[PDB]
């Protein structure tokens, strides 16, 4: 009877709803962070409902039969535990109260079970991880190898600091160290770069450096970043490398190592970033995407008076003139938006008034129309249409403020959307958005649930610590901008980590909360959180997606142009011509002799190219010559060079634009594009997709325009602040509250300045720029601090007065970056797919010769058995041979290598002499055992041993290992090169590579990369040329700019070596905002317009704001386009290898 | 309150050495000028406190007549340790021993209290 | 920014000449105060005599007649941290010939460190009656023409060999 009642209670429509409603309510409570005492009773109520729900489930299912029905399901175990802890919490409990609360957090999890289909969705995500397991081993192995290389090459390098040469009192460096721990104290002794957290990193070599005179370089003390950033230990090196792989603030690490190590080591980063980061991340996407398709597709496959009033009605419905009126309205609306776009920080009253009038006419036109539609269709008929329901709200909102908040207005911008029906792409952007809350609504909901659990979990665990420690992460002992104290704040940090920004915050969590706790939480958010985000992106994208002597002469010239020596000779000139470009830099003045030959050398080049062009005309004729895209490119370049030569040669000329024309000389490397088959092929692929790329840019601009317009209304003119010029610190606002007040201070004070941000929302164009930085995630934080801080147009900004403005940025990132990028990626890859289909289903990134080679590599995939080999006649051969073929022998050797690898890991900076000797001896045994194995295989195998490819690699490794060993030893007896010695020991890492043979799973993944090397090479060549043209433009244009942020000695545009280093960093798009910052400032007091520049003729270091913006922005976009290509090339090959 | 770990009761035989062990724990790194530790003795619960050892830049042993020269510092404060040693304990040493630790920048002041009892 | 460039070693008689001494700080950010001394010993003579001292903003030039009245300063102006020290002579004369040594004194201000440094730059100049083109400049000009002639010659020779062959082919069919 009771069981029937309970069972009756258990399955009911209301009960599932009741259990769920209480749970949602509890979540709001967790968010309290210091709930009042009275709330405790509420806590009691939540506990009771949980027990009650559990009892019915347990009472009915069990039948006092051990709760067999109840505990059989996996989900309930989680449910059972939550009630108990509360009983237990009341019962004697463990010491950690902060720790205690986190357990309750699982109640929120209970929600997964209560909602319909969440159970199905989460299981699918977990099913996804099983596929991801193999990539994970490889990532660990790959990260591990680089970590070993990084540790051997850079250990102890981050330690360097400039140390003062003359010391009072006979003090020694060692004596000074134990005595001082104070921050002020560290500073007197070491250089410290003007308000930075830690001492300047110095270098031994000529390339790195440098310390000011009177300061010497010695290595002592903690690594920069609280000691967190160091290459000293394997664990620390591993963290540093993991950061590089996910590219979080990688720009900072690269800048630091390069400064200490020296620029020559830039090579390490290029290989790691290029193979380790671009490639590894791509592999994860392919596997997740590939895995998603099977499950998505596999599941899908299984399924398949009164009359007079009416008289007026004939007219309107006749007057709607749907052919002209509706069409007329959209054109009218676009016009209104343009009207809205006109805004500035400072506007005269007359302009402001027109805006008021223009808005009214527009308000008037739409309003007349709204009444008209309903009368024609009546309220039930009229209101039913979805767009109409949408429009009335728009009319309603406009009318409400017709004569009555600032926040309310900001919404007027939305109207612009109606344009979507006519446009094909607008349709695509809307369709993608619909899926997020439509079919994929359950999946999107999971992301929301996970973000919520983490924000609360982080808050419970580290909330108290941030408040108490503070001082361990600040000077004013006040909370930092990013912290975990409150739910909104805790939420922001979790949100930031979703974007790849975890390391900056993590160092701080660690200072207050300790290393073990902070590391575990952040690592989980990053791995688990990102997997869900990746799934949503990929899931969303895929679902959305689905005499006449003259004639003889003419013939002969044709013969000359066609001939190989000539084609070959011309190419040499192009490389040579391009190379001369590099030599011109700020240092061209020194080395006057090279300058003279280069100037003369160009003239010979100009003559050769002009001469070559004439041959082209005779051989091809004008019609053939000008119908070619490449020739026009060639003709334009010779002409610019020709004009400068005549003008230089003619003389007199050399004023103004003539000089400007000269800078176009940087464009010369461009001829080179036609000559190389690999480079040209990449271009064919890009031209094919520009039209497709073009439609999307327009949609983004429209989408971005609404955000930009919205942004302008909210923050236009509010970013100004009064700052102390010496340290750039905003005044309190207790004093100097408004701009008017700030000026009075200047009159009586020397260094106070009222100044704008430089990238802001003052106008729609600038808003477009500010938005781009936020979308990329680079330089965005400086702006947000400004947005939240802001109060009014002429008033000094209060700290975090807005606070919630962050919502504006969060919404833009989700819509502006997550959705559009989803759209950008979807169209580009698809367009690439169509191109492949057209050219007979062949890969589009390889030259014909490359294709033959690609096929040969395909052959290596086959497993046909090779000959076994014959057990020699002799017993020794038989005995020696019998052991080698045994299964145990390979496993024993394999285990041995792993043992060897662990030995390398134990090495750490500062290890004692005893440890060093043992490691040396232990290695020798391995050197002996490994050499021993090679000899044994050889005795039994004989000629057969050389047949296998792997055996040869194994044989080669031994020679390198022994040879590396002798050389290291030889160097010690006769030479003392520390840098040389480290490189030599690098030879051993070779043995570790042997681990690869044993693991079949990783071998397949590695092999796939090999397949795509030919395609990647062509893109790399094209990418290199573009980087080269930009470096040249940069050297002439940006050398001499004032050094501010991102531009300092090294990593500057002063010379070609330097320019290349910067361009490489910016290729990933990292710290792009930083380089652009010095270029933007123009006029006093930002910079001095006329500067001496000793050693040179040019005056001023003022960046060209217009030229600078085009240059950085164009580069960011171009590099991104090519990188999309790497993503495309890797995916194609990966599907093929896995597919086999 | 500050996390200070001491035995609430410490029972020691007359004539033996008594280490008074207390644990002080706070975030940050200890500063010599910044870190200050004070030890006081009372003959009884309501009895006046007599400071007998301080840390101010260094250890200061006040050499109270009631202890002769039997008090020694016995702890490395950088380790959060501020223990003291009372050599050759005498019956008159019975009473209450208080450790007060104030550590900049930590505003809070830790307090450990030990009841020392002398056996027979 | 600052670059170090060596001074010209040949000066035309009766014409203005500029001597370049440029010293660059290791780090641009650091700020220090500089002053300079230039000492010149006439050719065929031993030892040195200081000719000028430049400290603060005013330039003090030695009173001796050999250098009296014909020198101007081309150094950095108003910086007080010169970096570039250069001397310009108007009406160059034979008497202005020999070895020039320029020493620089720099006060670098650090957080609690004040550093005094000395760097010496030596320039030797010999006067000449008529300016002469440098060997690299003259040779390069001559070398350039030869290259142009060979290529032009190579193309013509190339056409001539090509033309006869092409013409011959026409006759056979
Ligand atoms: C702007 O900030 C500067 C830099 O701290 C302030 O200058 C300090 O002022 C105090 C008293 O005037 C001096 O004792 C310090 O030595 C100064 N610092 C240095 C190193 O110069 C200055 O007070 C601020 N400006 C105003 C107007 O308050
Ligand atoms: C800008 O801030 C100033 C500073 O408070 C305001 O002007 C006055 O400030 C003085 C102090 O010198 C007070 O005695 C006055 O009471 C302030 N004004 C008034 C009317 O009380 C000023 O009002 C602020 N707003 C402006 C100038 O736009
Ligand atoms: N991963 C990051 N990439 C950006 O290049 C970095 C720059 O920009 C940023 O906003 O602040 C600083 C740093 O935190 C950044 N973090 C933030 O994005 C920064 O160095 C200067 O602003
Ligand atoms: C410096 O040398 C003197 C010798 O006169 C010595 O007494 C003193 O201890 C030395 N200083 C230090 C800090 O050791
Ligand atoms: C500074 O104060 C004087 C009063 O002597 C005033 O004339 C001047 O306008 C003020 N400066 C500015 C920039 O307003
Ligand atoms: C001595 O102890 C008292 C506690 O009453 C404390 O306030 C004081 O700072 C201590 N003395 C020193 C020198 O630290
Ligand atoms: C060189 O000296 C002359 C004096 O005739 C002066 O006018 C000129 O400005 C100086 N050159 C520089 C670069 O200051
Ligand atoms: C050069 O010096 C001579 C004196 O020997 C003087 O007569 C002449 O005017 C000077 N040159 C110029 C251009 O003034
Ligand atoms: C030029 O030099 C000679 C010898 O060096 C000297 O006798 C003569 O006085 C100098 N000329 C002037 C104008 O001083
Ligand atoms: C260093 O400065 C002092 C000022 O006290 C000065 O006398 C001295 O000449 C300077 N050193 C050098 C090498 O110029």
């Amino acid at each position: 009877p009771l069981r029937r009642i309970s069972i009756k209670i258990l399955v009911h429509s209301l009960f599932s709803m009741l259990i769920m409603c209480t749970i949602l309510t509890n979540c709001i409570f967790m968010t309290m962070n210091n709930p009042p005492d009275w709330t405790k009773n509420v806590e009691y109520t939540f506990t009771g409902i949980y027990t009650f729900e559990s009892l019915v489930k347990i009472l009915a299912r069990g039948f006092c039969v051990g709760e067999f029905t109840f505990l059989r399901d996996p989900w309930n175990w989680l449910d059972f535990v939550v009630i108990v802890f509360a009983y237990l919490t009341e019962f004697v409990n463990l010491g950690n109260v902060s720790a205690l609360r986190t357990f309750r957090v699982l109640r929120a999890l209970k929600t997964i079970s209560v909602i319909p289909g969440l159970k199905t969705i989460v299981g699918a995500l977990i099913q996804s991880v099983k596929k991801l397991s193999d990539v994970m081993i490889l990532t660990v192995f790959c990260l591990s190898v680089f970590a070993l290389i990084g540790l051997q090459l850079f250990m102890g390098n981050l330690k360097h600091k400039c140390f003062r040469n003359s010391l009072e009192n006979n003090e020694t460096l060692e004596s000074i160290m134990n005595t001082l721990e104070s921050e002020e104290d560290f500073r007197k002794y070491f250089y410290y770069l003007e308000g930075s957290k830690d001492a300047l990193l110095c270098g031994f070599s000529t390339d790195s450096g440098q310390c000011p005179e009177g300061y010497t370089c010695v290595k002592i003390g903690r690594n920069p970043d609280y000691g967190y950033t160091s290459f000293d230990t394997f664990s620390w090196a591993f963290l540093a490398l993991f950061r590089l792989m996910t590219q979080d603030y990688w720009e900072n690490l690269y800048q630091q190592t390069l400064r200490a190590a020296g620029k020559t080591y830039m090579i390490f980063f290029v290989v790691v970033i290029f193979l380790g980061s671009f490639y590894l991340i791509n592999l994860i996407l392919a596997v997740v995407a590939m895995a998603y398709k099977e499950q998505n597709q596999a599941n899908i496959e299984e399924a398949k008076c009164s009359p007079y009033w009416i008289k007026f009605k004939k007219c309107i419905y006749f007057i709607v003139m749907d052919p002209f009126v509706d069409l007329a309205i959209t054109i009218c609306i676009v016009l209104n938006t343009l009207f809205m776009a006109m805004e500035h920080h400072p506007m005269t009253e007359e302009f402001k008034n027109v805006l008021a009038i223009g808005n009214l006419v527009f308000t008037g036109i739409f309003a007349a129309e709204m009444v008209l539609k309903l009368i024609a269709m009546d309220p039930y008929e009229y209101f039913q249409v979805g767009w109409n329901i949408f429009d009335s709200l728009i009319v309603t909102l406009s009318l409400v403020e017709l004569f009555l908040l600032s926040v309310l207005r900001s919404f007027r911008l939305l109207r612009v959307f109606k344009l979507a029906k006519s446009w094909p792409t607008l349709n695509m952007l809307i369709k993608i958005i619909g899926n997020s809350v439509g079919a994929l609504g359950n999946l999107t909901l999971v992301l929301a649930i996970i973000v919520f659990i983490f924000a609360v979990v982080g808050m419970q665990l580290f909330g108290k610590s941030y408040k108490e420690c503070v001082c361990k992460i600040n000077d004013d002992c006040t909370l930092p901008r990013w912290h975990m104290n409150d739910f909104f704040h805790s939420f922001l940090i979790v949100f930031r980590v979703l974007c790849g920004e975890w390391i900056e915050t993590m160092w701080d969590c660690m200072e207050v909360a300790g290393q073990a706790m902070c590391l575990i939480v952040y690592m989980m958010v990053m791995v688990i959180g990102n997997l869900v985000v990746l799934n949503l992106f990929l899931a969303l994208l895929l679902s959305s997606f689905s005499g006449k002597i003259w004639w003889n002469i003419r013939k002969t010239c044709y013969k000359i142009v066609e001939h190989s020596w000539f084609e070959s000779f011309i190419v040499l000139m192009i490389l040579l011509s391009s190379g001369a470009l590099a030599f011109e830099d700020i240092y061209i003045e020194r080395k006057k002799t090279i300058k003279i030959i280069l100037e003369y050398a160009d003239k010979i080049f100009t003559y050769i190219f002009i001469l070559e062009m004439l041959l082209k005309w005779i051989a091809y004729g004008y019609k053939t010559y000008f119908t070619n895209a490449w020739c026009w490119l060639d003709f334009l370049i010779v002409d610019v060079s020709l004009v400068t030569l005549v003008a230089n040669t003619l003389g007199y000329s050399d004023l103004g634009p003539i000089k400007s024309l000269r800078t176009l000389r940087a464009l010369r490397p461009l001829r080179a594009l036609s000559r190389f088959e690999g480079m040209r092929v990449v271009v064919n692929a890009l031209i094919g997709a520009i039209p497709s790329i073009m439609n999307v840019l327009l949609v983004c601009l429209i989408f971005w325009l609404i955000f930009s317009i919205m942004g302008v209304n909210l923050f236009a003119g509010k970013f100004y602040e009064c700052i102390n010029t010496t340290d750039g610190s905003r005044f309190p606002a207790s004093q100097v509250p408004n701009r008017s007040e700030c000026f009075a201070l200047m009159n009586v004070s020397q260094n106070v300045r009222w100044k704008n941000l430089k990238v802001n929302f003052d106008n729609v164009g600038l808003g477009y720029l500010s938005l781009l930085q936020v979308a990329t995630f680079k330089g965005w934080t400086i702006i947000m601090y400004a947005a939240v801080d802001s109060v009014n147009v002429d008033k000094q900004p209060k700290y975090e007065y807005s606070l919630y403005m962050y919502i504006y940025f969060v919404v833009f990132i989700i819509f502006g970056s997550f959705f559009t990028l989803n759209l950008f990626i979807g169209v580009i890859i698809d367009n690439f797919n169509q191109q492949k289909k057209k050219l007979g289903g062949q890969d589009i990134f390889m030259t014909e010769e490359q294709k033959k080679y690609y096929n040969a590599m395909k052959k290596l995939g086959s497993k046909k058995p090779q000959k076994p080999i014959p057990r020699p006649g002799n017993k020794i051969q038989g005995c020696i041979f019998d052991l080698v073929t045994n299964q145990a022998f390979d496993i024993s050797i394999m285990v041995l290598i792993c043992l060897n690898m662990v030995t390398m890991m134990v090495e750490k900076e500062g290890q004692s002499q005893h440890m060093t000797e043992v490691l040396y001896w232990i290695n020798v045994v391995f050197i002996i055992l490994f050499t021993g194995e090679c000899v044994l295989k050889l005795i039994s195998l004989r000629h057969y041993y050389f047949t296998v490819g792997w055996n040869i690699f194994d044989f080669v490794v031994v020679i390198i290992s022994i040879v590396g060993m002798f050389l290291a030893d030889l160097i010690e007896t006769y030479f003392v090169s520390p840098t040389l010695f480290r490189v030599i020991r690098l030879a051993r890492i070779g043995r570790i590579l042997r681990l690869v043979k044993g693991a079949k799973g990783i071998r397949t993944l590695l092999f796939a990369l090999m397949m795509s090397l030919p395609a990647l090479f062509n893109i790399g060549l094209l990418l290199f040329l573009v980087m080269f043209i930009y470096a040249i433009f940069g050297m002439s244009n940006f050398a001499y700019v004032k050094k501010e942020d991102g531009i300092n000695d090294m990593f500057n545009f002063e010379t070609f070596g330097n320019s290349m280093i910067c361009l490489f960093q910016i290729t990933t798009s990292a710290g792009w905002d930083g380089l652009l910052a010095p270029i933007l400032n123009s006029k006093p007091p930002d910079c001095d317009p006329k500067k001496v520049h000793p050693g040179s003729s040019v005056e001023g270091d003022c960046g060209n704001p217009s030229v600078g913006i085009f240059y950085f922005v164009s580069y960011i976009i171009i590099s991104f386009l090519v990188v999309v290509n790497m993503y495309i090339a890797v995916i194609l090959e990966n599907f093929s290898v896995a597919t086999e | 309150s500050m996390e200070v770990t001491v035995p609430a009761t410490l029972n020691v035989l007359n004539g033996s050495d008594a280490r008074l062990p207390c644990t002080f724990n706070s975030c940050y790194t200890v500063n010599h000028k910044q870190f200050s530790l004070n030890w006081t003795y009372q003959e009884c619960n309501n009895c006046s406190e007599e400071m007998f050892l301080q840390f101010r830049m260094k250890i200061i042993n006040l050499k109270l007549e009631r202890f002769q020269d039997r008090v020694e510092f016995s702890g490395n404060p950088s380790k959060y340790d501020v223990s003291v040693m009372l050599r050759n304990v005498q019956p008159e040493d019975e009473g209450i021993y208080n450790c007060y630790i104030m550590n900049p920048p930590d505003r809070h002041r830790g307090h450990g209290k030990i009841h020392l009892q002398v056996l027979m | 920014g600052c670059v170090e460039v060596d001074s010209e070693t040949e000066a035309v008689y009766g014409m203005t000449f500029k001597i370049l001494c440029i010293s660059c700080k290791r780090r641009s950010e650091t700020n220090a105060e500089t002053f300079t001394e230039w000492t010149f010993r006439q050719k065929g003579t031993e030892e040195f005599v200081k000719i000028l001292r430049y400290e603060n903003e005013v330039l003090q030039l030695e009173e001796d007649e050999r250098f009296e009245g014909r020198v101007v300063w081309n150094g950095s102006r108003g910086t007080k941290d010169l970096q570039d020290l250069s001397i310009f002579i108007t009406n160059v004369t034979y008497n202005h010939s020999g070895d020039y040594e320029c020493h620089v004194y720099r006060l670098l201000f650090f957080e609690n460190y004040e550093h005094n440094t000395s760097v010496v730059k030596k320039i030797h100049i010999e006067v000449v009656d008529k300016a002469n083109r440098d060997m690299a400049s003259i040779v390069s000009e001559i070398m350039m023409y030869v290259l142009i002639v060979v290529l032009t010659i190579w193309l013509v020779a190339e056409m001539i060999y090509c033309y006869k062959k092409i013409a011959a082919a026409t006759e056979t069919a």
